């Protein structure tokens, strides 16, 4: 098994420097390209530069957006890949991906990593507040019930959200955070049959790596 | 630099369908000495990374279904989708690498479905929120389509526009439904001046809206 992961993703101010790296394994390192590409949230993907092989002498190319700026190496002991990013600005806002490019037989980038997300500004980490979605005590409760978590004001994105450690993921819609004075705010919907609930523990799990916050929020009924 | 361009920038198609999308590039991708396209397509589907599908313009890559085909050559491409699945929906970009790497704009392809009817819930804050002196009020509206909806907020029967967020998921990768989150945020003064707490779901699957409600006095 092929395995790309990005870290080093996080908030840093306008003109400050950050470091990301790529960890991979499942295959001889130095035999490949590596490819760096980013992409604004809800924008379209842009490469960003490449360190080529061991044939190639490991050298740099990079797009003119970048060139100058950001500065791509690799340890070949480890098989890590890294990439450094200077005087960064707003428009470095974005997720950036490592991807394995050209092995010199194959046009293709055949394996991406989960992408590391960069938030450049100036407003402070703040933890996010986990409220419980319980329906009110003039719930009609019928077939299927309807719970949430509130994940409200945070900053920087991202969180994560799971039901029931993930053991609960079908019928699950977590919604984009939307963004209002500084600070952002989600939530995230679960659907399960009411003979599962209460009988049964239903959990949201929210992670805020910024702030290392890890909260498990146990829905209880309102009566119950 | 070589531009890459693609349309359509967005479309929606009905499962069983045919999908077409193309995508041009400012100069030649085609390598005299190799005689191939460096031409690559990718399907990114949400909060995915992106996937290879076609490379070399026309060569399918390994373990990507048939319906996938990629064609064209020298400065036009295609990229044809047949018999059109649910799982689908995505954004497909093509990018060259004859010159560097250089990522088109993007094609969002949605799913096009039957129009379905909202599932609405709505929720009193909690005591949790309320210690700290706010009061957050959600509403969910599950599994819809189209994607266009409209919700009001009444407060004691009369309307509220401030303090309302909105969020939309994406389209489902399985039905194919939208969902949306409403959330009206109040201090806790504010909240306990009232009683009747509404949210109201219009859609045009119904001329009645889908109306859920609390009252605060009863909770
Ligand atoms: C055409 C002359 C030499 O190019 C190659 C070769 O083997 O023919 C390929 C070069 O590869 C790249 C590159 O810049 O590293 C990457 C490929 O993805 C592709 O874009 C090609 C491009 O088609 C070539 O013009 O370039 C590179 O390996 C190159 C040596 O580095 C040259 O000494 O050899
Ligand atoms: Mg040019
Ligand atoms: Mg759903
Ligand atoms: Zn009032």
């Amino acid at each position: 098994e092929v395995k790309l992961v990005e870290s080093g993703g996080g908030l840093v101010q306008s003109g400050g420097s950050l470091r990301l790296s790529c960890a991979t394994s499942g295959f001889t390192f130095t035999d490949y390209y590596m490819s760096w590409v980013r992409q604004p949230p809800g924008k379209a993907l842009e490469w960003l530069g490449f360190i080529r092989n061991k044939a190639n002498g490991y050298t740099t190319e990079y797009s003119p957006s970048v060139k100058g700026r950001f500065t791509i190496s690799r340890d070949n002991s480890q098989s890590i890949l890294y990439l450094q990013m200077n005087t960064l600005r707003a428009e470095d806002s974005a997720t950036y991906y490592c991807a394995r490019d050209h092995d010199g037989y194959y046009e293709r980038f055949s394996y991406w990593g989960q992408g590391t997300l960069v938030t450049v500004s100036a407003a402070k980490t703040t933890p996010p507040s986990v409220y419980p979605l319980a329906p009110g005590s003039a719930a009609q409760t019928n077939s299927m019930v309807t719970l949430g978590c509130l994940v409200k004001g945070y900053f920087p994105e991202p969180v994560t959200v799971t039901w029931n450690s993930g053991s609960l993921s079908s019928g699950v819609h977590t919604f984009p955070a939307v963004l209002q004075s500084d600070l952002y705010t989600l939530s995230s919907s679960v659907t399960v049959p009411s003979s599962t609930w209460p009988s049964e523990t239903v959990t949201c799990n929210v992670a805020h790596p910024a702030s290392s916050t890890k909260v498990d929020k146990k829905i209880v009924p309102r009566d119950c | 630099d070589i531009v890459m361009s693609q349309s359509p920038s967005s479309l929606a198609v009905s499962a069983g369908e045919k999908v077409t999308m193309s995508c041009k590039s400012s100069q030649s991708l085609l390598n005299s000495r190799t005689r191939k396209n460096y031409l690559a397509w990718y399907q990114q589907k949400p909060g995915q990374s992106p996937k290879l599908l076609i490379y070399w313009a026309s060569t399918r890559e390994s373990g990507v279904p048939d319906r996938f085909t990629g064609s064209g050559s020298g400065t036009d491409f295609t990229l044809t989708i047949t018999s059109v699945q649910a799982e689908d929906l995505a954004v497909y970009y093509c990018k060259q690498s004859y010159n560097l790497r250089t990522f088109g704009g993007g094609t969002k392809l949605e799913i096009k479905r039957a129009d379905a009817a909202p599932t609405v819930s709505i929720f009193p804050p909690s005591s949790e929120q309320l210690t700290s002196g706010g009061a957050s009020v959600v509403c969910f509206l599950n599994n819809f389509y189209p994607k266009d909806i409209n919700v009001k907020w009444k407060i004691d029967g009369s309307e509220r526009q401030n303090g309302v967020l909105n969020s939309w998921t994406d389209q489902d990768s399985k039905d194919s439904t939208y969902s949306m989150s409403s959330t009206l945020t109040l201090t806790k003064d504010e909240y306990e001046r009232h009683n009747s707490y509404t949210c109201e779901a219009t859609h045009k699957t119904s001329t009645s809206p889908i109306v859920k409600s609390f009252n605060r006095n009863e909770c």
